[PDB]
């Protein structure tokens, strides 16, 4: 396939947004956590806390209480049981392809480089010299000068 | 430089041993313990992200 | 153990080094006359912090020699050992009259005198060793000591170990 | 199928028609499906229309500032078991109201209901609001992950990199003419 | 075109810069073979700002470090008593100075012998 | 300035927070204000260690595994400094070894939770330094802790930092 | 009053809490650093992704060690919460409702199991999952069995000949 700087830029913009939701949801669990630690510790939630959270709301703002050990029933243990069985199916699917893609891709590109060691070594003779350049990718220099004859 | 060779040969032998046979044997259930839908997701995702 | 703390040193400039870079070769030679520089006083110096603003103010030329003398002002990092302290370490070297235990740049040599009874020299093992009833002591083995004692000289410092204190020994 | 912790609830047609003030909380929380029918509240409500330990100074402000709920409470000791009380009110419109079971008093706490501005919620488990977070926070870090995999080419002449998408002599000319 | 040019009314004029050309909002001030700077005010009472300028004299249309050029004369239309005789020297200055470097060029590139 | 010669004093001892007359609590810095007596933990000194050795290879040019990490930091080490460095390489081992927090956050809240008990910075280093694991054992091994923390809040405090201890 | 704080979980809340913050930082520097229009450096991103899914995994890993008294803790405002003008705010941050992508991409999944409640019995269930959990036993001692099957100078002295060289005496040997 061919990848062009527009189809770039929009993956580069969708992937900026995912992670900006990712951290807005993180830190919003985090800043619950800090104000209901703040009702009894009152000083290490606030250094978790935001400083808009601080502005709005003050600490020891939040009560929780134990609610009676309940065991989870059989009902929602295999709810939860096939859940996870269904949904680690999805991930070795997702990784099946991933695999077959990464191998097709690979395999084309060794290829390429069989063909250019191929190429290689019916092409330069042990007379000549080669060393190695830099731009910093690794290029092969043959040098041809009289200068050292 | 040789010596550089033979620990990442090795190490990289070891861990592709390893490391499939993780992948797929942290593909079981039991009541290793995933009590959560969280749980469930996170190792769902560390399979194909860190596997 | 680490600390950070404010150092002096008064440095001496051959005239040879008079240009227009003096104030590089000052830092260059702080650092190869500092770093892993061992002085009794202030602890093994391992390395300068803050090197883009060093304190270096005007150096004066010794009548005689001829050379300057800096007091250059600086901030590094330290090793201190104490008296009582406990710290942790690897053997490095072992004997009949003790073993050696590798804490930050220092050797601490715990004596014969100071293992518990039941641990004793075993010299045919290769390398030689220290061996008990549940643990053995080895090269290249984890081990927790209390130092006890420290001489501090000029420029070398030695400590003196000892495992006979109960919830110490290897890790 | 929506799992109770999970909606807020009203009836504005009982706000219309009655109105919802601290006197009233409970009876507006009884037509909620939080409400559980085979309740002592409301056992004792058909009933009617047929100092003391064991409680917080939270609940003791309540009691001595609203006489009726003194009543529910004298009523509902000479019963056991789950029962709803109303545990903080901020006027005009807080209140908290928790499932209870009693038993001669020994008193156990349960899920906790919460009423702001007569719009009523049940106070979640932390588990499930942190939880409810971080499967937000994993979903959006593996699409964040796999679209930055899509932009991952590999070679072997250099390391692993990103995908390539498909006047120096001006200074020394003002330094000169200046 | 009526703000420059009742602009440039009340400034006085660089005799080899008598020529310019009045369209298209702003001046032209142009000299033949060398030059062509153009420029533009906002009002009355503010000094006029860098628009753009094309090299007359044959190599041409050289790249050149645009907004720091234009940064500086703005700067100097800014602050110079005289910007009209401040802009013709610096530009003269600047003009004749890449003319010696090409002439310099030339001759480094020439290398015939050095001896 | 008095002249008495003031040849006699206590020795040195750890338990007795006797540090010598230059370790003493307030120091005299370089620009003449009193600080507090920088004292670090292994784990904190390995990362001081390492951001002063990676912002003078940052000078130098412009002028995680513990088997990576070894490399890494001797080619760092290799790179920014000259001559005798066998201390400084072995620091640096030891360092990598015995470090028992990775990265700075992790670290930084050992000196937080730390500095939320007001203690002495030679014992909370002590404490941030040696991987103890009960009340009693910290107490016998640090004897500067004697009748200065409670059992319950010495447990709880080694208890997070059981569970801070990563790798 | 005193309100009572206490039902309130200290130990399994302050863990949480530094797991989420460390969580939130990574992900603050993985924000800061690739919103930039030049991306870092690939080694380094993908060690920051590393460390990043790491530390979800130890959160999701303290939360499990605190399963109990998580879900045996439910939440409610206090009075000194401004709850009439910032309703919004407490019920967002109270919310344990999960978002509608991440809940049909569970019914995706719930649907491709090939396997549903919805028309089999708990019975038929509990002995699929039985012989599905015996099926990854036989893969796992397979994995376990053929993983066992495999293995995981001086010729001379260069100053005796240079002192034979000047003087003419004979190496010694």
């Amino acid at each position: 396939t061919v990848m062009t700087q527009e189809q770039f830029v929009k993956r580069r913009r969708d992937m900026l947004e995912h992670i900006n939701l990712a951290m807005n949801e993180s830190s919003l669990a985090l800043e619950f956590v800090s104000l209901l630690l703040s009702s009894v510790k009152e000083s290490t939630g606030m250094s978790s806390m935001s400083p808009f959270l601080r502005k709005v709301v003050k600490p020891s703002s939040l009560n929780s209480d134990k609610i009676p050990y309940v065991a989870p029933t059989k009902k929602e243990y295999i709810e939860l049981d096939i859940l996870n069985k269904g949904w680690k199916l999805q991930s070795l699917n997702e990784s099946k392809d991933l695999l077959r893609a990464s191998f097709n891709k690979l395999s084309s590109i060794l290829q390429n480089e069989h063909d250019y060691w191929n190429k290689i070594m019916q092409s330069i003779s042990n007379k000549d010299v080669i060393f190695k350049i830099r731009d910093g990718q690794k290029l092969l220099a043959i040098k041809y000068g009289y200068e050292d004859s | 430089s040789n010596q550089a060779l033979y620990e990442k040969l090795e190490q990289t032998r070891t861990i592709l041993s390893v490391k499939l046979a993780e992948l797929i044997n942290m593909t079981t259930i039991a009541d290793a313990q995933e009590n959560s839908e969280l749980a469930v997701a996170t190792t769902s995702v560390m399979m194909v992200n860190n596997q | 153990m680490f600390f950070i703390k404010d150092l002096s040193l008064n440095i001496t400039l051959h005239p040879s080094f008079f240009g227009p870079r003096m104030k590089q070769y000052l830092k260059t030679k702080l650092l190869e006359e500092v770093e892993g520089s061992c002085t009794g006083k202030f602890g093994y110096i391992l390395c300068v912090l803050d090197y883009d603003n060093i304190d270096i103010q005007r150096g004066r030329i010794l009548p005689t020699d001829g050379s300057a003398e800096f007091n250059v002002k600086y901030r590094a990092v330290v090793f201190k050992p104490f008296k009582g302290e406990v710290v942790d370490g690897t053997v490095v070297s072992c004997s009949q009259h003790g073993f050696e235990v590798q804490v930050g740049p220092m050797k601490v040599f715990v004596t014969k005198h100071l293992m518990p009874q039941d641990l004793t020299f075993n010299a045919g093992s290769n390398p030689p060793s220290y061996q008990s009833s549940e643990d053995v002591i080895t090269i290249k083995s984890r081990i927790r000591v209390k130092i006890e004692g420290c001489i501090s000289q000029v420029s070398s410092i030695h400590a003196i170990g000892s495992i006979k204190e109960d919830y110490l020994g290897a890790i | 199928v929506t799992p109770l912790d999970e909606l807020q609830w009203k009836s504005p047609e009982w706000i219309q028609v009655f109105g919802l003030r601290t006197e009233n909380v409970l009876d507006y929380f009884a037509e909620s499906p939080f409400f559980d029918k085979t309740s002592n509240n409301q056992v004792i409500k058909m009933q009617r229309q047929f100092e003391f330990a064991y409680v917080d100074p939270a609940r003791r402000q309540i009691l001595f500032k609203y006489p009726m709920y003194m009543q529910l409470e004298e009523e509902l000791m000479k019963l056991d078991g789950t029962e709803y009380v109303l545990s903080s009110v901020r006027e005009p419109d807080f209140w908290v109201i928790r499932k209870q079971r009693r038993t001669n008093p020994e008193i156990i706490p349960l899920q906790d209901y919460y009423i702001i501005g007569a719009n009523i919620y049940q106070s979640p488990t932390i588990f499930k609001i942190v939880q409810s977070r971080l499967m937000s926070t994993s979903y959006h870090l593996n699409s964040t992950l796999e679209s930055l995999y899509d932009l991952i080419e590999f070679q072997p002449s250099q390391g692993v990199h990103y995908k390539v998408p498909t006047t120096e002599m001006l200074d020394k000319l003002m330094v000169t003419s200046i | 075109n009526l703000t420059v040019s009742i602009k440039i009314a009340l400034m006085n004029i660089p005799k080899p810069l008598n020529s310019y050309h009045i369209k298209n909002g702003r001046i032209y001030f142009t000299v033949p073979n060398e030059f062509e700077i153009q420029l533009s005010t906002v009002n009355r009472q503010s000094p006029l700002f860098f628009v753009d300028l094309k090299l007359l004299f044959n190599t041409n249309n050289l790249p050149l470090n645009k907004p720091r050029l234009e940064k500086l004369i703005n700067e100097i239309l800014l602050k110079s008593n005289d910007p009209l005789l401040s802009l013709y020297n610096f530009l003269h200055k600047y003009v004749l100075t890449l003319q010696l470097y090409m002439v310099h060029r030339e001759f480094l590139k020439l290398a015939f012998s050095k001896s | 300035r008095r002249r008495r010669l003031k040849k006699v004093e206590e020795e040195e001892n750890a338990a007795t927070l006797q540090l010598g007359q230059e370790f003493q609590l307030k120091q005299i810095n370089h620009q003449g204000e009193e600080e507090e007596l920088i004292a670090l933990n292994l784990s904190e000194a390995r990362l001081v260690i390492k951001e002063a050795l990676v912002e003078r290879r940052r000078a130098f040019k412009r002028s995680e595994t513990r088997e990576k990490e070894l490399e890494s930091i001797d080619v760092l080490l290799e790179q920014t400094t000259g001559g005798n460095n066998k201390d400084l390489k072995n620091t640096m081992q030891y360092l990598t070894n015995f470090s028992r927090f990775r990265d700075q956050e992790t670290v930084g809240a050992v000196i937080q939770l730390l500095k939320s008990t007001g203690l002495h910075p030679f014992e909370v280093a002590q404490l941030g330094s040696l991987a103890c694991d009960t009340a009693d054992e910290a107490k016998t091994l640090i004897p500067s802790l004697n009748n200065k923390i409670s059992d319950d809040e010495l447990e709880r405090i080694l208890k997070e930092l059981s569970n801070l201890e990563t790798l | 009053v005193s309100f009572d704080f206490n039902g309130v979980p200290g130990q399994a809340l302050d863990a949480v809490r530094m797991r989420l913050a460390q969580l939130t930082h990574s992900l603050r520097r993985i924000r800061d650093e690739m919103s930039k229009a030049e991306l870092p450096q690939w080694y380094t991103l993908q060690s920051q992704l590393n460390v990043t899914l790491s530390q979800l995994v130890s959160v999701t890993s303290t939360l499990q060690h605190f399963q109990e008294t998580l879900d045996s803790t439910v939440v409610y405002p206090l009075p000194k919460f401004p709850t009439t003008s910032h309703e919004s705010l407490v019920t967002t941050l109270l919310r344990k409702k999960n978002i509608p992508e991440v809940d049909e991409w569970m019914k995706y999944v719930r649907e491709t199991s090939g396997v549903t409640t919805a028309l089999l019995k708990d019975e038929e269930i509990e002995k699929l999952l039985q012989q599905d959990r015996e099926i990854t036993n036989w893969a796992r001692t397979t994995f376990r069995n053929e993983y066992g099957k495999h293995d995981f100078s001086k010729p001379f002295n260069v100053d005796d000949v240079l002192k034979f060289t000047f003087t003419g005496e004979k190496p010694i040997i």
